[PDB]
RNA sequence: GCUUACGACCAUAUCACGUUGAAUGCACGCCAUCCCGUCCGAUCUGGCAAGUUAAGCAACGUUGAGUCCAGUUAGUACUUGGAUCGGAGACGGCCUGGGAAUCCUGGAUGUUGUAAGCU
RNA sequence: AGAGGAACCUAUUCUCAAACUUUCAAUGGAUAUGAAGUUGCAGUUUCUUUAGUGAACUGU
RNA sequence: UCAGAGAGGACGGAAACCUCUCGUAGAGCAAAAGGGCAAAAGCUUGCUUGAUCUUGACUUUCAGUACGAGUACAGACCGCG
């Protein structure tokens, strides 16, 4: 059976990726990150909202997975499918080792002790910081509340702290609401899909005719 | 396609140096030919400079230092209608007297002259210039550049013609005009007729007999210059008698005043100024059309 | 334990700048070098002859020899409670002048003008040591059109 | 029984203990391992200035 | 306004002496996918052809599904400079009946075309020789282009004294009263 | 520059400040000792003084205190011809001795308040 | 104001497109008997001077890319030394000194030596 | 993960590297800071240079 | 001048060979990994035996021992140019 996560929940070992010298990784058991109305134009989600983390542990990929499903259930039956647009933003690329040892009556005879106990690969888990963004999601500002409820039910399958909080920005663009809205008035952000461009100044005015800033 | 010389490309890109880039310097080759060892410490190393351009010769005297090579002496084909030629300054004829002028030019200069007289006789042999009392003879180093090495070339013509001059260039004969090859045999008396031009008279012979159109297409103004097949010859003595009478450089003029020629930068509130002219050009535009 | 290779740990240390690799500039081959002159070891990884350790790289010497094109160097080394005077053959193109020694051989140079031109004038022999940056002295500050502004901390505010 | 257990735990305290020996200042003065031809010259120019 | 003055300024610089299009050469190729008596005739049929030797090119790499072997003699080709490539360009073009595909035609201004029985091209046959097909290509460009291939202080040509695929186009219908079929059925 | 960076590197093992005209007249008087020949001697009368710091036109304890307080040109000399004072420990105790002066400790720069410290060391 | 030979620093010099180019010069260029080298006078080599600035090359243009410099980021990130400092811990702040780098913003677009020459 | 022209191209975007890096600290390492030095004059050399040209040494 | 890409050419195809453009090394350099290298250190080719004889000095490990390996010279006889 999987180990505890009090065995592997704080960082203390250097990063330790799946690459050529680490072979027969098993895979991770989150594999969507995007889920929701994902394929949203920019301005169809101005709100959002951030799930920050306070401790500096690690995030396995199973309660990743736990959270996402929790979050995504609660979000698809009080809101619909359509109505919001859930990122994890957080990727499990550390790998945590396991040394096995028999756990049977006499198994000392066949037993190795501490010689040469280099482990073996047991499963994927994203190192996190304090300030790190865990989960987030762009929403309808008639949302929020829905928004805030699934957060909290969902940090109950993370380990350790996680604070809830309601971001400035425009959906998950860079900019605050009201220079968002103001530079798309003027035409210095382009849309690009869920999240937009900044169109620079200089250049050929051959291209900036297309769209005079 | 996907495009190759993108924005990483040119971030990553590192220019060669300015010279191998303009497709002028070897620096191969410029390194083991112009780097003194550092036992002999700033005693200059003597580089002769052999080139030839489509309607010149140039042959230089330099040695190098950290912020640019000092070239000391130079003579160019150009410069011997003042000993004679006015055309032909491009063939071995013309090479060979080029070298020799800036031999005795810059033995003239640093007063080595009259001690090193060289080879005065033309007989195409092998000549190097032999220690004569105490100071030794001038010594440079070949230095062709870009242009190959082949038997028989224009460079090794001034290389030879400098030796002759008297400054010691170290060389074989192996690359001069005469020397064959295959059988490793120097003819001397072909050189020498190499040297003073006879293989451009019997092209001329050749084609006065063959066509006259092509001839004067081919000798148009050396016949204005009134040179034929039955004087050139003459006429390549007369010039190397006259380099070796006299070497010194031709005086300098007056320096005339200059006007720019060429456009000047425009500056900082010009261009500014010209971006808002385009931007309301364009604005116009496109409302109008 | 590790390797004892000449050039293990070099990956970096032997590697040339980025943007930098190539043909060597030939300044490098025309500086001159006179024995008793002092000299800063950086090993280039482009000539693999006449390389120095990677123990005197960054490391200042004295040369003792010259020769066609290298020179040996006198390069301090800690080992244990002493510091041995190693001798190394290291080329040119590792090697760059330092330039600690020709500053103080030109503060050398302007005190021997300073104090023969004070002496030929008749001037008295001026201060001719440098010293330590005193402490500031006195002096008034005015607040015409730099009135003092008043300044506080700030609020903590919640940027999400 | 392992017994290999290397450090260099006191090193530095020992090697300070009777203080860092600095080289001498007479190592630039000897000619040992310079040039042949040079000390060869060296020693001919030597052996030939007049003293007085 | 000034447009016009550009444009005839423009047309006035086209019509310099020096842009005039040429054959630069003619190479022909003959790959007769193996070695020994084969090869050896075809390089007779090319010698018969222009008047010079040819030259062999061997195998890159091996593939059993043409049974070819590495560094083995498999083509012989040939370059022609000068009125012996106008004349061969010439039976080529008879051969083909001056007829020639709008997609023949390469973006850089050359062109190629292929026979497939060298006995088309005015050579009598040899029954011991045989028949041999053979590939064309035309290459053209303006004087200057020692500029790219000079040893000393190569540059890059003008992208105005370039050449293109319709300017080689109207080369070839000027000069051979060239036909442009239509494209063939994709 | 010379010395400050000194006073850094020992800052949490020294208390020093800015003396003044009664501390360094405290100092010399109370608690000075030359060194002489490697002896620490009282410093009971003026020859004491003169007899190594004669040279440099020190003569008295109040030329001495002059060049000290002054920094004068032989302030090395005069400084050096003093055996480190030997304090007393201050009558109503050390704060902290750990932490900074600014922390409410001891230790570090406390500026013009070392003669308050040194008008009970002394 | 320029051209050539040889350079030094090796993009502020590179790359893209375009305009202009007086004089020297460079270059393209014509020919292939001879020297020389090729399947091929394409390259290399040799003899020349009808023609051209078309290209190379030089100068200039571009709210040009790159490169370089500066500002901002920011006294921020990080960090030396101190505490019988806070906290269960992870960590956090304070005292004492050092102190960056991206994004973004603005500007610059080769300098120069020896020799010869043009104007 | 979408955006503009199923893959493909373009400009973006989320998250990372003990055996990635343009850039790059703080601590840290090394060297130098005059008499065994600086200026000249006046000799030696078979080394070096076309060359008193240099290099080095010598001098109560 | 490489790896590779684009565009053309009888049989020829995704892949044989020929041609032109672009191509900062994305190839290759006996081998492991890492450095280094573009008129080269890579590819083609000509000629060669310096992979020879001789003694010292030095670096690396280090006790500043030895071996091994290497560095810069000096003397001889040679190779290429």
């Amino acid at each position: 059976g999987r180990r505890p996560a009090r065995c592997y929940r704080y960082i203390k070992n250097k990063p330790y990726p799946k690459s050529r010298f680490c072979r027969g990784v098993p895979d991770a058991k989150i594999r969507i990150f995007d889920l929701g109305n994902k394929r949203a134009n920019v301005d169809t989600f101005p709100a959002c909202v951030h799930m920050m983390s306070n401790e500096r542990e690690h995030l396995s990929s199973e309660a990743l997975e736990a959270a996402r499903i929790c979050a995504n259930k609660y979000m698809v039956k009080n809101c619909g499918k359509d109505g919001f647009h859930l990122r994890v933003r957080k990727h499990p690329f550390h790998v945590t080792r396991i040394n096995k040892m028999l756990s049977c009556a006499g198994a000392d005879r066949l037993q190795t002790g501490m010689r040469g106990a280099y482990g073996k690969p047991q499963g994927l888990v994203a190192r996190v910081d304090i300030g790190d963004i865990l989960f987030s999601m762009r929403i309808k500002e008639g949302n929020v509340k829905h928004a805030i409820e699934a957060f909290r039910r969902a940090k109950f399958k993370f380990p350790g702290r996680q604070i809830i909080v309601s971001s400035r920005k425009w959906g998950f663009t860079k900019w605050d609401r009201e220079d968002y809205e103001r530079m798309r008035a003027e035409g210095r952000l382009r849309s690009d899909g869920v999240g937009v461009q900044l169109q620079r100044e200089h250049g050929p005015l051959t291209k900036w005719i297309e769209n005079p800033i | 396609v996907k495009v190759i010389k993108n924005k990483a490309y040119f971030k990553r890109y590192q220019v060669k140096l300015r010279r191998r880039r303009e497709g002028k310097t070897d620096y191969y080759a410029r390194k083991r030919l112009t780097v003194q060892d550092k036992n002999k410490y700033n005693t200059p190393k003597y580089r002769l400079i052999v080139r030839i351009t489509n309607k010149d010769v140039v042959a230089q005297l330099a040695y190098s230092k950290i912020e640019g090579d000092v070239v000391v002496a130079s003579a160019y084909s150009h410069e011997l209608p003042r000993y004679g030629l006015k055309v032909g300054l491009t063939n071995y004829a013309a090479a060979y007297a080029t070298g020799l002028l800036l031999a005795r030019r810059h033995l003239k200069t640093i007063g080595l002259d009259s001690t090193y007289k060289g080879h005065e006789e033309l007989t195409g042999e092998d000549y190097n210039v032999e220690e004569e009392g105490d100071r030794a003879p001038f010594k440079a180093v070949l230095d062709i550049g870009l242009a190959r090495t082949t038997t028989g070339s224009k460079i090794f013509a001034v290389m030879k013609g400098v030796a002759d001059g008297g400054i010691n260039v170290p060389h074989s004969e192996s690359r001069f005009f005469g020397f064959d090859q295959e059988s490793k045999e120097y003819n001397a008396e072909a050189h020498r007729d190499r040297i003073l031009g006879k293989h451009v008279a019997d092209y001329m012979t050749y084609l006065k007999e063959e066509d006259e159109d092509r001839y004067k297409r081919q000798f148009s103004k050396f016949l204005a210059a009134g040179l034929n097949a039955d004087n050139l010859v003459a006429t390549y003595q007369k010039v190397h008698s006259a380099i070796r009478a006299d070497a010194s450089p031709a005086a300098k003029k007056a320096a005339k005043p200059s006007k720019r020629h060429t456009a000047k930068r425009l500056t900082y509130d010009e261009r500014k100024q010209r971006v808002a002219d385009k931007k309301a050009l364009l604005l116009q535009l496109k409302e109008q059309q | 334990t590790n390797s004892k290779g000449l050039r293990r740990g070099t990956r970096y240390m032997f590697a040339r700048d980025f943007r930098k690799h190539g043909v060597e500039h030939l300044s490098t081959y025309y500086t001159q070098y006179k024995r008793g002159d002092l000299v800063d070891i950086k090993t280039n990884g482009a000539f693999q002859k006449g390389m120095p350790f990677k123990a005197y790289h960054g490391r200042t010497g004295r040369i003792f020899n010259v020769t066609r094109g290298a020179v040996g160097i006198i390069v301090n080394k800690r080992v244990r409670g002493n510091i041995l005077p190693k001798r190394i053959n290291i080329r040119i193109e590792h090697i760059k002048p330092s330039k600690c020694r020709t500053d103080f051989l030109n503060r050398v140079k302007s005190n021997d003008e300073k104090r023969k031109a004070a002496k030929s004038a008749g001037q008295p022999v001026p201060a001719l040591k440098r010293l330590p940056v005193a402490p500031r002295g006195a002096h008034t500050v005015t607040t015409q059109n730099n009135e003092p502004e008043l300044l506080a901390p700030l609020r903590f505010e919640i940027v999400a | 029984a392992k017994s290999k257990n290397h450090t260099n735990h006191n090193q530095n305290k020992k090697a300070h203990r009777n203080g860092i020996t600095k080289p001498k200042k007479h190592i630039f003065l000897s000619m040992k391992g310079v040039d042949a031809k040079f000390i060869k010259n060296l020693r001919f120019s030597r052996k030939n200035n007049k003293r007085q | 306004g000034d447009i016009e003055k550009q444009t005839e300024i423009r047309e006035k610089k086209a019509r310099n002496v020096m842009r005039e299009l040429k054959i630069q050469k003619l190479c022909l190729n003959i790959c007769v996918g193996e070695s020994g008596d084969r090869l050896t005739r075809a390089a007779k049929v090319l010698e018969q052809l222009t008047g010079q030797t040819p030259v062999f090119s061997k195998a890159r790499y091996t593939v059993r599904t043409f049974g070819i072997r590495r560094n083995e003699k498999i083509a012989v080709h040939c370059t022609v400079r000068g009125p012996k490539a106008e004349e061969i360009l010439e039976k080529g073009l008879k051969v083909k009946e001056y007829e020639l595909y709008k997609e023949n035609f390469s973006d850089t201004g050359n062109f190629g075309f292929g026979v497939q029985e060298h006995i088309d091209l005015g050579i009598k046959y040899d029954p011991s020789i045989g028949i041999y097909g053979m590939d064309f290509y035309v290459v053209l460009d303006r004087a200057g282009r020692r500029i790219a291939k000079r040893r000393r202080a190569p540059g890059r040509v003008g992208p105005s004294h370039r050449v293109e695929r319709e300017e080689s186009i109207k080369w070839f219908q000027q000069k051979y009263d060239g036909i442009i079929l239509p494209p063939k059925p994709k | 520059k010379a010395t400050l960076p000194l006073l850094r590197i020992i800052e949490p093992y020294v208390a020093w400040g800015y003396p003044n005209n009664k501390t360094i007249h405290d100092l010399l008087y109370k608690r000075g000792y030359a060194k002489v020949d490697g002896n620490r001697v009282p410093i009971t009368d003026n020859t004491i003084v003169e007899q190594s710091l004669g040279k440099f036109n020190i003569i008295c304890l109040e030329d001495l205190a002059h060049e000290i307080a002054t920094v004068g040109p032989h302030f090395k000399e005069a400084t050096n011809f003093l055996w480190p004072f030997k304090l007393n420990n201050p009558t109503g105790g050390w704060t902290k001795k750990t932490n900074h002066f600014v922390e409410g400790g001891d230790f570090g720069n406390r500026e013009d308040q070392i003669n308050n410290l040194l008008r009970k060391m002394v």
